[PDB]
């Protein structure tokens, strides 16, 4: 649906403060779905919203979703996914940002990254897994 | 003795090295084997810790 609209918020933009206005308050939901529509309406504002109006006005609005997602980065283990998944497409379509993303990971990287030399496990499998009352999920996909 | 591995700093070191060695007065030879043991091996993360030993 929003592949086909985005034309539109290219050259009207009170429609894309409706936008990612929605994107945002699906972002803090109930329902799993609107956590994801969330990472997919900003994976895609962040895809196809320039390569890199304004080029400073995209890639600090870029920028600014791209910080909202770092809750995201957060966030629980599917929504998680649908990020690693799609940033590859973003950095495609939209190469700048390259620098700035890396960051976002690498940081996701060293909370499970132990980076010594003769500790024999190199990576801490452990801290991916949340147990609360008998409920024992994977999230962060390493 | 581990802050100083960790940042490679050799005062740090010293001072730890002297205070062993004045604690004795062979308890050098005790925290000198205790350092063999889990230490002395791998002093930093870098083999370059044996270096500045």
């Amino acid at each position: 649906l929003l592949k086909a609209v985005q034309p539109l918020l290219k050259v009207s933009m009170s429609m894309r403060d409706c936008l990612i206005l929605v994107l945002r308050k699906a972002m803090f939901a109930n329902q799993l779905d609107a956590r994801k529509s969330a990472v997919a309406g900003f994976l895609l504002l962040l895809k196809n919203f320039k390569v890199l109006y304004n080029s400073v006005a995209n890639e600090t609005f870029c920028l600014e979703i791209m910080d909202s997602l770092r809750r995201c980065l957060s966030q629980q283990a599917d929504v998680r996914l649908m990020l690693y998944e799609g940033f590859y497409d973003v950095l495609r379509r939209n190469s700048q940002l390259a620098n700035s993303v890396m960051q976002t990971l690498l940081s996701q990287l060293k909370q499970f990254y132990e980076p010594k030399p003769d500790l024999l496990p190199p990576l801490k499998l452990e801290a991916c897994i949340l147990t609360q009352g008998d409920k024992i999920s994977l999230q962060e996909p390493l | 003795m581990a802050q100083a591995f960790e940042s490679c700093q050799l005062d740090s070191m010293v001072t730890a090295f002297l205070v062993v060695r004045q604690a004795a007065l062979l308890s050098y030879a005790d925290w000198f084997k205790a350092s063999f043991g889990s230490t002395r091996g791998y002093h930093g993360c870098s083999k370059k810790a044996l270096v500045f030993l």
